DNA sequence: GGGACAGCGCGTACGTGCGTTTAAGCGGTGCTAGAGCTGTCTACGACCAATTGAGCGGCCTCGGCACCGGGATTCTCCAGGG
DNA sequence: CCTGGAGAATCCCGGTGCCGAGGCCGCTCAATTGGTCGTAGACAGCTCTAGCACCGCTTAAACGCACGTACGCGCTGTCCCC
């Protein structure tokens, strides 16, 4: 075999990178356009400071990572290694973020 | 030759972006349906924050949104961000 | 007297083409295509506007019927852009003078 | 309307007040010639002229784009046909409308290619 | 090689050749314009019948329009009206 | 030297698509147009524009039909187009009405 | 009310024998499994397009209930005309 | 025309579930039953367009000729032969 | 190796310039009326509660109606000269 790292094991290498580093894992410019787009629905004629966009990203990173960490415990309870939108929908309900 | 009004606004969060956040949670692999769901849960989360953020901005009678308004929105929502302070 | 007036939109189409692209020319034969295209679309929108008034017991035509006719003819992007252009035209008229 | 002033001949054309290109007086001139309705309000001629201008401008811009691909500075009816048959929204309109001295887009099917039921080829667009 | 040798024709028009003037190569180019790879031998006679039916329907309205105008010339304005009603509206002949 | 069947067809496909021409010979079409209208009305005169307009609509209708019949052939397993395809296409398109 | 916002939920469960009866009405005798899904899709696409004219006509009249007359106006615009439900 | 050439068009014997009636029990969506106002089209009065023709002068288009890119042969390599 | 399409030097298409023509787009007043802005009086449709037997909808299931599989030619495709 051409020394292909196992699909299960490639996560472990990716684990040690993100568990050791502090960074932002969402593209900035696509997020910049998305944040500017959702504003038009509620309030048009608006500008956006760079600090405001970064702060919105920082909340998003912690929101999803906390969702991912809690959803993993949902998967470990369901006897499956994989997380599923079944668990994510439950995670939003129990955390109170669904409504 | 040219495509229409816009693209990648909400689809700009591709599979690696979700996977990198998934690798942050410790998981190994995902089902394929998460990618549409993660974009959806991101959209509702931003909408809740951005609704509060523009509300402060409108009260300030300015057309620019600052991090202070975002912090105020996040602090009240239970998602307080201690960064980007004075 | 060869004074008979032919309502041709070639000059107006040419002026619009010049504004968007000063360096792009137009063939004489291709002018008739746009002129007939304008007349056909004009009849389509006017015909829809007339039918709307008859169905709604209305003896007048205003911007509302044209906006309704545009939505009944043009698809999504084309209708919303035409409506936006049409909405801006009537609003500016009330204040231009 | 008590408008006796310096100018009493022609202040501005009805289309020129807003800044439009297609005149609106001509549209209103013979609008009632066709028996569409009676007592036409002022909104309809302005709305109809504007939407016609938007449609006319879009076709011309796309025709110029197709003209540049063909190394021509003049809008040949082939350029107009390419614009019409390149957008699904524009495809529905003029579905069976014939364009004089125009043309049809260079479409081909896979089985016409030498390899039966296959159109892999090499780098050729579409 | 010399002379006609067979199949030669020096009889032009004279109540003939009106619809048979659309020879096999003429039909081929129309087929190639739409895009074909091979056409059967029966498509040539069928094409002439198909074209005639479409022309007959359009010209039937056109002559009716001309007679109402009390004129003998048939203009591009009369034929385009027939196409417009049928749905095959033709641009470029509006003047 | 010798072109095997199907080789020149592909080249001719890519040529006629980008061209602007009339594929029906001019002189036989004028005789055909006059004859069909001769029985409907005896004393008639034909303008040059009307003949050009009739040819373009007739050719484009046949060209559009050929495209549909080409897609009728791909529905079957035969590259060749038979009268089975044309007659079926006419019924679906509503021509036989 | 108004508790339903998104249209993700589908209530378009067309019945299979109804498709068989509709197909057999047109002369069909052997229906495959993949036919059923697209048969609903064709109906959905046709219903979507005809209803676009109905809402536009309804909004122009400032109505809350679509009348049969508005349907005839929408139907006759698209080439498929129904008789007896309007005029 | 004359052989090989690849599936898919019938029909088996057998599982899988959704289909149209039958009692019965809490609701739905139009029609009235009323009024108070918006739309909707009638009269006025000194004028505003935009239409209809006319003299002058300065401007726009097919013609030809230089280019540089597209049509022709003659070798270079991707197509079934050794 | 020719096949049959593609590249750099000669040759064909789009450009610029100048003349008098005689109608077109640009103002220019005349005259009766005519739409938008205010009121008019009359009835129509839109929301919420009532009566009493219908109607749609789900499981109770075991005989027959078709897509998957193997066979068999039988039609069509392509290569070769006048």
């Amino acid at each position: 075999k051409p020394h292909r790292y196992r699909p299960g094991t490639v996560a472990l290498r990716e684990i040690r990178r993100y568990q050791k580093s502090t960074e932002l894992l969402i593209r900035k410019l696509p997020f910049q356009r998305l944040v500017r787009e959702i504003a038009q629905d509620f309030k048009t004629d608006l500008r956006f400071q760079s600090s405001a966009v970064m702060a919105l990203q920082e909340a998003s990173e912690a929101y999803l990572v906390a969702l991912f960490e809690d959803t993993n415990l949902c998967a470990i309870h369901a006897k499956r290694v994989t997380i599923m939108p079944k668990d994510i929908q439950l995670a939003r309900r129990i955390r109170g973020e669904r409504a | 030759r040219h495509r229409k009004v816009l693209r990648d606004n909400i689809q700009g969060i591709t599979k690696p972006a979700i996977r990198r956040l998934a690798r942050r949670g410790g998981v190994k692999r995902i089902s394929g349906l998460i990618y549409e769901e993660t974009r959806g849960v991101l959209k509702v989360f931003l909408e809740n924050v951005i609704r509060d953020a523009v509300t402060y901005t409108e009260h300030a009678k300015r057309k620019t949104v600052t991090a202070m308004d975002v912090v105020y929105a996040l602090k009240r929502q239970g998602r307080t961000l201690y960064g980007f302070g004075g | 007297r060869r004074k008979s007036r032919k309502e041709s939109y070639a000059i107006y189409v040419y002026k619009v083409l010049k504004q968007v692209h000063p360096d792009t020319g137009i063939s004489s034969k291709a002018m008739s295509i746009m002129n007939s295209f304008v007349n056909d679309v004009f009849e389509r929108i006017a015909g829809e506007a007339s039918r709307l008034a008859h169905y709604n017991k209305r003896s007048t035509i205003t911007s509302r019927e044209i906006q309704t006719a545009v939505r009944l003819l043009l698809p999504g992007e084309l209708a919303k852009h035409a409506v936006s252009e049409g909405t801006k035209a009537v609003t500016k008229y009330t204040s231009a003078k | 309307g008590k408008q006796g002033g310096k100018t009493r001949a022609k202040a501005k054309t009805r289309s020129s007040r807003a800044g439009l290109q297609f005149p609106v007086g001509r549209v209103h001139r013979l609008l009632r010639k066709g028996n569409y309705a009676e007592r036409v309000g002022a909104g309809a001629p302005v709305y109809l002229a504007a939407v016609l201008e938007y449609l006319t401008a879009e076709i011309l811009e796309l025709a110029g784009n197709a003209a540049r691909d063909n190394k021509k500075t003049r809008i040949i009816p082939r350029h107009l046909q390419l614009a019409v048959r390149n957008d699904e929204e524009l495809n529905k309109l003029l579905g069976r409308v014939t364009i004089a001295q125009g043309g049809v887009l260079p479409n081909i099917q896979s089985v016409l290619l030498p390899k039966k039921t296959e159109s892999s080829k090499s780098a050729k667009s579409k």
